[PDB]
């Protein structure tokens, strides 16, 4: 029932030193090692290193033993069979090879030939080695579109557009309607811009009785848009 | 990465099917463990075979592995949609860490295809106020990977301005894309009709918008 | 490695199979002299320690009554159940320890010792008396 | 069948060899729990389940001395003497009790534990020290 969480999304220039948690959770953190793999399109996965939290057995790549240090607290129990540990991770002398998500996971067994084998991983992280800026977005409302004319499905969303640091996420209500959610991925612009949207596909009768407020949080830039998507219609397909 | 697998390895519905996984001299694929990962690109992959043939808890028999003396190998019995993604492979010891393969993507065919969904989406009025327009041409639930995308001013063709994304695949186990153009308003108010035409390997959908409606 | 009495209670069950001896020998024999005689003080640590091999010799009886008998590892005929803990091996004994595996059990616990005491020496020992003869 | 607890007292020797464990779980673990301490009526049936456990452990040396151990049906080397009991085979099993079998066997049944504890042990053990060496 281990139930890890890694650290939130942060932005870096070259040359420069970043630091990424992994919180555990619901599984005793001294009983497995602590592995360390990233993804970067570059050069693909490679893994990094592990670690053991009990016996502070450190374990890294060839490659990554004079740049990454790894780092472990001791382990708080809260049962008798669970505890929250933590397992930092610093990086230093980023260069433009080391962007991409990055992982922290669990290890196999606690006896064996294959014991530190990652078996429960966390959620990511994405890193962007950047000498630019970061810059907010620019959040627009969408005009509601017709699915179907004969069924009666309108789509309306929202438009993140012209963010240079870490992807954003986006709630409906308050996190309140999850069902037709669709995120679109993000672009690449020629300044190195990038730009998506999002949309949910409600029902034409909808429009008296329910209320849709996108909400963007972009965390590197700390800002927050809310839009209010205008039920009024201008698809010649969806007024019927 | 000197572990080298297949290239790119379709299928067909409810056969097996064979990825290979292999490499250098030090990477021998021999007195090392090897270990298969389903890879669903940009979310949560999984183990499925572990230190050999052995596999991972949870894990149907369809899947089984096998170790010659200078290879590995996955064999899949029963191909179902939810199989249509990339496997990787890598090679390790017990002190070792990993070591992953160049990649096998799979493509499992002889399934029902789909009949796309494609939407147009004019600028809005709020961004008529931002000075700009962009037109959003969405597509989803389409069966094969290929989808080519023209934007037509007018009905004649547009080069600037004009991005298409990449084939994604929907949790549905179908497919999802988009295209959007770029236009100035100049550009928005000096046309009649603009169409958004995606080519299909066995269709052709195509919608057309106008600034006046 | 030893270490001691329950040593290896949070060790792996392979791991803590390796000193079956170092818990058996501490059971049984917590030898309290008694020779000083003292009126209502002996009668309950008297009780306790009677008790005490009242339970081992349930625990022996039980270990007798199957066809397993040495006090040590041992094998049996009856088949395990996918039902019970569906795991497979080195699963069990590479990551888990006892109590989490008694704690797995412990619904399915009851009639395994009914399985082993009746379609085992209820029927081995009568196969035994019926092929010895020739 | 089972009919549970002495249920096949009065059925023939063989049907009542089908329920060895039934009789044998019963009467070692009749456990009462004292622990309330009142003084001079637990002496008694402590007596009481110390001697029980005197009797059952005189029963398992006598089971132990013989080429048997093992609680459950087991053959000798010591043969039928023809003076006890001078009736053939399914004649016992298949038309007497234990009771009378016991009731016939009272007149001779001293004699067969001294065959049974010097004529066996008391050689069998001495023939395999002297053919364990080969
Ligand atoms: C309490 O709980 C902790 C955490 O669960 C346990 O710690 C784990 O202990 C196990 C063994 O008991 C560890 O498994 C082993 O890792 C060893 C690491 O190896 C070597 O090399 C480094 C240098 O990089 C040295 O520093 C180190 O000392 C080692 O020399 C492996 O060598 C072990 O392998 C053995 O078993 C295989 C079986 O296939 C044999 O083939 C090998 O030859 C070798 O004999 C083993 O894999 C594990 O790493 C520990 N950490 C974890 C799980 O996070 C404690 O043991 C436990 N204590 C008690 C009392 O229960
Ligand atoms: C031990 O690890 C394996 C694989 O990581 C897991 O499937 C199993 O549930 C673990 N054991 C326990 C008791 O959780
Ligand atoms: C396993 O247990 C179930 C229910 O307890 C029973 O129906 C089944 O026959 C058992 N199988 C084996 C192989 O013991
Ligand atoms: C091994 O595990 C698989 C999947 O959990 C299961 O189908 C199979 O019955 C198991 N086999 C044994 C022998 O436990
Ligand atoms: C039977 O018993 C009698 C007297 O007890 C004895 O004389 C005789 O030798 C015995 N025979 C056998 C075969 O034991
Ligand atoms: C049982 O029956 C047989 C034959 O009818 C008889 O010889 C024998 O004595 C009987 N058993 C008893 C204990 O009387």
């Amino acid at each position: 029932e281990g139930q890890l969480v890694q650290s939130g999304a942060e932005l870096k220039k070259p040359g420069a030193s970043v630091k990424i948690s992994c919180k555990t959770s619901g599984y005793r953190f001294n009983f497995y090692h602590i592995n360390w793999i990233r993804q970067t399109a570059g050069r693909g996965p490679e893994w990094m290193g592990w670690i053991s939290p009990y016996s502070g057995d450190k374990n890294l790549a060839p490659a990554f033993q004079d740049r990454v240090i790894m780092t472990t607290d001791t382990e708080v129990p809260v049962t008798s069979f669970t505890s929250t540990g933590a397992a930092y991770m610093e990086i230093r002398n980023l260069k433009f090879d080391d962007t991409g998500t990055y992982f922290c996971a669990k290890g196999l067994l606690r006896d064996g030939s294959s014991t530190w084998l990652p078996y429960l991983w966390g959620q990511g992280t994405l890193l962007t080695v950047s000498s630019a800026s970061t810059k907010g977005p620019s959040v627009f409302p969408l005009a509601p579109s017709s699915k179907s004319t004969s069924g009666g499905t309108a789509a309306l969303g929202c438009l993140v557009k012209d963010y240079f640091p870490e992807p954003v996420t986006v709630s409906w209500n308050s996190g309140a309607l999850t069902s037709g959610v669709h995120t679109f991925p993000a672009v690449l612009q020629s300044s190195g811009l990038y730009s998506l949207s999002s949309v949910v596909t409600v029902p034409s009768s909808s429009l008296g009785t329910q209320t849709y407020i996108c909400n963007v949080n972009h965390k590197p830039s700390n800002t927050k848009v809310d839009k209010r998507v205008e039920p009024k219609s201008c698809d010649k397909g969806l007024e019927v | 990465s000197v572990l080298t697998q297949s290239a790119s390895v379709s299928g067909s519905l409810g056969q097996s099917v064979t990825i290979s996984c292999t490499g250098p001299n030090s990477v021998c694929c021999s007195h090392k463990s090897i270990s298969w990962y389903q890879w669903p690109p940009g979310r949560a992959p999984t183990l499925i075979i572990y230190e050999d043939n052995e596999r991972a808890p949870g894990i149907s028999p369809r899947f089984s592995g096998y170790k010659s003396y200078w290879s590995a190998y996955l064999t899949i019995s029963d191909l179902r949609p939810e199989d249509e993604t990339t496997y990787y492979c890598c090679s390790y010891t017990h002190n070792s860490g990993c070591v992953f393969g160049t990649g096998t993507k799979v493509s499992v065919l002889g399934q029902s295809k789909a009949n796309p969904s494609v939407t147009l989406f004019p600028p809005s009025s709020e961004e008529l106020q931002a000075n700009k327009a962009t037109l959003v041409c969405l597509i989803s639930d389409f069966y094969p990977g290929a989808v080519t995308v023209a934007w037509k001013a007018d009905s004649s063709p547009v080069k600037a301005g004009v991005e298409t994304t990449t084939p994604s695949k929907q949790s549905n186990n179908k497919y999802a894309a988009s295209s959007y153009l770029s236009l100035t308003p100049e550009q928005w108010k000096s046309h009649r009709s603009y169409s958004c035409q995606v080519t299909h390997e066995g269709s052709t959908v195509e919608k057309t918008v106008a600034p006046t409606e | 490695v030893f270490l001691g009495f329950l040593g290896a209670a949070g060790s792996t069950m392979g791991a803590a199979s390796m000193t079956l001896t170092v818990q058996a020998r501490n059971l049984l024999s917590g030898n309290p002299d008694w020779l000083p005689d003292m009126t209502v003080w002996g009668i309950k640590q008297l009780q306790a320690r009677v008790l005490a091999v009242e339970r081992y010799l349930r625990d022996q009886q039980l270990l007798g009554i199957w066809g397993c008998s040495g006090k040590l590892i041992c094998c049996t005929n009856v088949p395990w159940n996918s039902s019970w803990s569906n795991r497979n091996l080195s699963e069990i004994w590479d990551n888990m320890t006892w109590l989490q595996w008694d704690k797995e059990i412990s619904n399915y616990t009851q009639i395994i010792y009914g399985l082993l005491e009746e379609s085992q020496n209820q029927q081995e020992k009568n196969e035994q008396d019926l092929l010895a003869l020739d």
